[PDB]
């Protein structure tokens, strides 16, 4: 019982490594390919930016 | 220093036949097996009969490794070698055509200086040495033909269940450490003296200590243990069940006479338990 | 002097990469054990050969080395079982060289004199595992591998900002461990520092939750178990942990102590108790070694130099009689072609003496008087009862289910109807089985010499914990 | 007045290449760029300004670098037309303006001076390559208007269009903002990053090689020049480090993995920027760009237009150096001991925990380690099984090109009390 527990313990820490690769490829989703969305990923960003500075 | 050649000579010897042995003719492992045990009691009883014996020495720091030879070491000592040689000589007979006659005799050499090491020491880890040690050597004999699948679950749970106590000796140990912090059953029974501290504490130390000695001494519930002994060598079968092991169980109570002689609830228990 | 005896194993790996041939690294790594032993005796003590050499002087890291109490006979234990790796061996991969690069590692690991280089080699030492690993064997190889190396580096990174904030919160002018420890840090400061460095080494000690990257390691690297072996002499968690993270920063430690001392309790029993369900020698030894760190650990965590000597002690002879029993597993191995329990059972009357080497290192394992282990569980258990009692007994069923394990391996593998038969004993394995009766026999009957250097550390840095 | 051999060889070569042959010219170029780098050590401890110009200890360290990444990239470049060489010329000096000065105009009119011959470099002409060049242009005139908009900004809180300038509240910390727009945008830190991956994929890989070693030299080069605060670093960086990795993860492609990781890097390299050590940096940079320059020549050496991250494996078995060395790009740029990129990423994060900031140093950290994923994804990915891949296996300039460069990495691995000791004034 507690070494079937412990295999699936592992099984979930390759959950989390599955977590940060799925995160990962939302924000390679992030980018589409067309221009006008980087343009305004861009200026988006920047006025994050100016937000953060006062 | 002579007190531990007693001790000594059925290792040097079980060394010879597990390592050699099957270099010996079949009689020889059995004599020098006989041999070694035949001059362990006679040279150790030179030892008692000249007042007693004392031995310290290098081990881990406060725990110093400390043999003490009085009467209550002597006598089990002489009922130990004694008949253990005579059970030597009588193995030498009835182990006979059997291949690994070395590996009997080395089994045997073996078990006499473990139970040599227990009951000469002075300091409760060198008893545990005693007790750990004896309790491998049955297991080791008990299987000694190890071709049949039945005697070999056999000392499996020997040294499962015997480990149990062995467990409950450790923590008993540990206890009277925190406690006191000398760990040689004569200062620590001459630190014993007078008004002591903590009752429940020390009760609990002694139940522990019994709980190894039920294991070794093959009391309830830990009793299970050993019927299926019989699997071994009847010679084996002779040392385990009459001139060592279990004895112990009760002359670990006896050199912690002075432990129980203080304690009625335990007594009452263990009178219970022996009746049971 | 100590940096020649740290740096022997590290170019004789090299000279058996690129170098030829195999059997030179064999006795590369038996004068590593040599000179090492040579240093473990003649000591004249906390000293030794001390090294000071500018490293990057503006930083304030420097070379510092010498042999503590401590650093020491792991230099011998680590020399010897990477040596029994070197001759037994047979991975001969031409790896055996990534085998001494290993062993050498390690032995500049436990020489570090100040933290950054301390943090330099706990780092570096990844390397050659990951590749005998990877190159050397094993069908999973790249996912246990990814599996070991990313716990290792998750923990790892962060614990830089410790060393960092050791240094710059406590206006420690170097990484020298001397002067670190000259400047305490203070509450919820010392708390966050000794978090990071208690993460990183608690990963690998292992402790209970974070310990399930040890099986996949053990599995896959090449199955004599020479990268095994050096991997388990790898698991210095627990040293780490007494002379550097409680040190630098106690404050904390004693908030974290009853965990600690729990998840050591929990671990031993756990690892010895799954240990038992385990169908393969990679699998059983991992559990196995869980268990034992779990003992080392609870001694060092009760505060009580007891404890604390016990589990450093268990650590030292552990790595020996572990890796011992890797290297033998492969030996098995190349003779018979499989790590199973079950099948191939009647060896013992067909092996005329690995009946008695294999048990030996067994008896070794379970912690029995006479054998390395026992004076470690047992002072651990000493110490374990005082800080907390119900943490050293749940811990301490664990003889109980080591007992159970190594028993129920020893007599399947050994005792039963013969097979065909089986190869009697290599050469190699001759110096290898002798040699490692030698050391458990040592260790055990003589505790007291062996951990002398370790008790002036285990009450000086008990007493740390005081007032 | 290494300068003065930049614009000499440039203006010259424009109209010799007329008369001599593409190599004839190639052979000038490249010697060109190698002395310009030899008067960069001959003056190693004596800084030199003139006008707004202004070389000193960074301007050396950081162009010495760049220098480095422009002949490295003009050695694999064998076509025969005289201005792809020209462009890259170009390009080196308005790098070498843009970090030797603190003057925000000239600073961006070295920024169109490096700038603009990249765009035309991006052209093999292959169909990505004119979408990348695209985007590249207009992004890239966008931050133009950016940094000027933010130079005007500076002259508009304070009375000098120069760095330095005492500085007001509100409308300075507004003009400091729309400096590191651009400034930020020229070296890959995220949010800004969408570029990085298209032009690195669409770029032929050579060229690739060039930007992502030079530009992001000068770019930090110019930004240790800049007053920015604790918190937009923070931002900068986390984003960077996150975003960086965690879109690398899904990347397929060698050079567009590339690409997200060095996102990744750059947001290591942006800690330094908490006390500007640039001692740290300069050292961080001379690791990251050895390394980088390295990896790309072996990219180059593979494919020009892109690599997958297969055609990296069994590379080993191929060529055992080239496998190696691209093993310990991949190790120097995961920031693994005994590695140089170990100190480089060690002075970063020394000189950022140097500064208090736990939180962003911890995530970079992290996210770093998470890094090691595609790293060894790669590096040990050269001793898998080779599949069908595109092999040309260099000239004698190549193989001692990346060799020298990986021994170069690990000798300061072990020995930055060598370069280190002088990263400072130059003693």
């Amino acid at each position: 019982a507690l070494f079937y527990g412990d295999r699936g313990l592992l099984s979930g820490y390759f959950g989390l490594g599955g977590a940060a690769r799925s995160l990962g490829q939302g924000l390679a989703r992030l980018q589409t390919g067309y221009l006008r969305v980087y343009a305004l990923l861009f200026v988006l960003g920047a006025l994050l930016l100016l937000g953060v500075m006062r | 220093m002579a007190l531990l050649g007693t001790i000594l000579l059925p290792l040097l010897g079980f060394a010879l036949l597990g390592l050699f042995g099957k270099r010996m003719r079949e009689p020889l492992p059995g004599v020098l097996a006989s041999g070694l045990v035949l001059a362990s009691f006679l040279l150790g009883a030179g030892l008692l009969l000249s007042g007693g014996a004392r031995f310290q020495a290098e081990w881990l720091p406060g725990i110093p490794f400390s043999l003490l030879l009085d009467n209550l070491s002597g006598f089990m000592l002489l009922i130990v070698t004694g008949v253990g040689f005579l059970i030597h000589v009588y193995a030498i007979g009835y182990m006979g055509g059997d291949p690994g006659y070395s590996r009997f005799f080395a089994y045997f050499n073996l078990f006499i200086a473990m139970m040599l090491t227990l009951v000469l020491a002075d300091s409760y880890p060198v008893m545990f040495i005693g007790w750990e040690g004896v309790g491998l050597a049955s297991f080791l004999l008990i299987g000694f033909w190890y071709k049949n699948p039945q005697y070999a679950d056999s000392a499996r749970k020997a040294f499962i269940v015997n480990r149990i106590g062995d467990l409950g000796f450790m923590l008993g140990m540990a206890i009277l450490w925190a406690l006191y912090g000398t760990l040689s059953i004569s200062e620590l029974k001459e630190a014993m003296e007078g008004p002591l501290k903590n009752p429940d504490l020390l009760a609990l130390a002694g139940l522990l200590l019994f709980l190894g000695a039920v294991g070794k001494s093959a009391q309830i519930p830990l009793m299970v243990w050993l019927p299926d002994a019989m699997a071994g060598p009847t010679p084996v079968s002779a040392l385990i069940h009459a001139a060592t092991m279990v004895t112990a169980g009760v002359y670990l109570i006896a050199r912690s006479s002075f432990l129980y002689s203080v304690l009625p609830d335990v007594s009452y228990a263990i009178a219970v338990v022996g009746l049971l | 002097m100590v940096v020649l005896a740290v740096l022997l194993p590290v170019v004789f790996g090299a000279l058996l990469l690129l170098g030829l041939p195999r059997a030179l690294g064999v006795l590369g790594a038996g004068l590593s054990f040599l000179l090492n032993l040579y240093l473990f005796l003649t000591h004249p003590g906390g000293v030794a050969h001390a090294f000071q050499a500018p490293l990057l002087p503006g930083a304030g890291v420097y070379w510092a080395f010498g042999l503590d109490g401590l650093s020491a006979l792991f230099f011998l234990t680590i020399a010897l079982t990477v040596f029994l790796g070197a001759l037994v061996a047979r991975v001969e991969g031409r790896f055996l060289g990534l085998a001494l690069l290993m062993e050498g590692l390690l032995l500049g690991l436990f020489a570090a004199r100040d933290l950054l280089v301390f943090y330099v080699f706990f780092e570096a030492a990844l390397i050659p595992a990951l590749l005998m690993l990877y190159l050397y064997g094993g069908e999973g190889r790249t996912r246990a591998l990814y599996t070991f190396v990313l716990f290792t580096l998750v923990g790892s990174l962060p614990m830089l900002a410790a060393v960092l904030g050791a240094r710059l919160l406590s206006g420690s002018p170097t990484f020298l461990l001397e002067d670190l420890l000259a400047h305490p840090l203070q509450e919820e400061a010392a708390f966050w520092v000794f978090l990071g460095f208690a993460l990183a080494f608690a990963i690998k000690t292992p402790l209970f939750p974070l310990h399930a990257w040890l099986p996949p390691f053990h599995q896959e690297n090449h199955p004599s178990g020479l990268a095994d072996a050096l991997g388990t002499l790898y698991k210095v968690g627990v040293f780490a942990f007494f002379r550097f993270a409680i040190p630098l920063a106690p404050e904390g430690f004693a908030q974290a102590q009853g965990l600690l001392l729990f998840l050591a309790a929990l671990s031993a029993l756990y690892g010895a108790w799954v240990a038992f369900a385990a169908k393969d020698f990679k699998t059983l030894l991992a559990y196995a070694g869980l268990s034992h760190m779990g003992v080392a650990a609870l001694g060092v965590f009760s505060g009580t130099p007891e404890g604390a000597m016990g589990g450093l002690y268990l650590l030292a002879a552990s790595g020996v009689y572990t890796g011992g029993l890797f290297l033998l597993a492969g030996r098995l191995y190349e003779r018979t072609g499989t790590l199973e329990i079950g099948r191939y059972r009647g060896l013992a009357q067909s092996a005329p003496g690995l009946a008695a080497l294999a048990l030996i290192l067994f008896l070794a394992m379970v912690g029995l008087p006479g054998l390395s282990g026992f004076p470690g569980e047992f002072l651990t258990l000493l110490g374990a009862y005082k800080a907390s009692p119900w943490l050293a007994a749940l811990a301490f069923l664990s003889v109980i289910a080591s007992a159970a394990y190594a028993l129920t391996a020893f007599q399947k593998t050994f005792w039963e109807e013969g097979g065909s038969g089986v190869k009697d004993l290599a050469g190699a394995e001759w110096g290898f089985a002798l040699l490692s009766v030698l050391a458990l026999l040592l260790m055990g009957v003589f505790p007291g010499y062996f951990a002398r250097g370790l008790h002036p550390l285990a009450e000086a840095f008990a007493k740390l914990l005081g007032g | 007045m290494t300068l003065a051999i930049l614009a000499v060889f440039s203006v010259a070569l424009t109209l010799l290449g007329f008369v001599l042959p593409p190599q004839g010219v190639k052979r000038a170029t490249l010697l060109g760029l190698a002395l310009a780098l030899a008067s960069l050590l001959l003056t190693w401890g004596k800084p030199f300004a003139f006008g707004p110009y202004a070389v000193d200890g960074v301007s050396q360290v950081f162009t010495l670098l760049a220098l480095l990444g422009a002949l490295w990239t003009v050695g694999l470049v064998r076509s025969g037309r005289f201005e792809f060489y020209l462009l890259v010329l170009y390009a080196a000096l308005g790098m070498h303006l843009l970090a030797s000065t603190r003057h925000l105009l000239l600073m961006l009119v070295a920024l169109e001076a490096l700038s603009l011959p990249l765009y035309a470099l991006a052209t093999w002409r292959r169909g990505q390559g004119l979408e990348a060049a695209l985007k590249y242009f207009l992004l890239g005139a966008l931050a133009a208007a950016f940094f000027l908009y933010g130079a005007a900004l500076f002259y508009g809180a304070t009375g000098s269009l120069v760095l330095g300038a005492p500085g007001e509240g509100p409308l300075y910390a507004l003009a400091l903002g729309l400096l590191l727009v651009g400034l930020g945008f020229k070296a890959a830190l995220a949010p800004f990053h969408f570029w990085t991956p298209d032009v690195y994929q669409g770029s032929p890989t050579p060229v690739v090689l060039f930007m992502a070693t030079s530009v992001k030299a000068a770019a930090f080069a110019a930004l240790l020049r800049v007053a920015a605060p604790p918190e937009a670093l923070a931002l900068l960086v986390a984003l960077s480090v996150v975003v960086g990795n965690l879109a690398a993860l899904a990347q397929k492609e060698a050079k567009r993995l590339l690409a997200y990781s060095s996102i990744a890097h750059a947001g290591y390299m942006a800690l330094a920027l908490y006390t500007g050590n640039a001692q740290a940096l300069g050292f961080y940079l001379l690791t990251y760009v050895l390394a980088t320059g390295l990896a790309f020549a072996v990219l180059s050496q593979i494919s020009p237009d892109r690599v997958p991250l297969e055609a990296l494996r069994g590379l080993y078995r191929k060529d055992p150096l080239l496998g190696l060395a691209f093993l310990v790009a991949m190790l120097s740029l995961l920031g693994l001991p005994p590695l140089a990129g170990f100190w480089g990423k060690y002075l970063a994060f020394a000189e950022a925990a140097r500064a208090g900031a736990w939180g962003v140093l911890v995530l970079a950290l992290v996210t770093s380690a998470v890094s090691a994923y595609y790293y060894l994804g790669l590096g040990l990915a050269v001793f898998a099984r080779p599949e069908e891949t595109p092999f040309r296996p260099g000239p004698p300039w190549a193989r001692a090109a990346v060799v020298a460069a990986g021994v170069l990495l690990l000798a300061l691995g072990l020995l930055p009390g060598l370069v280190l000791p002088a990263l400072a004034a130059g003693g």
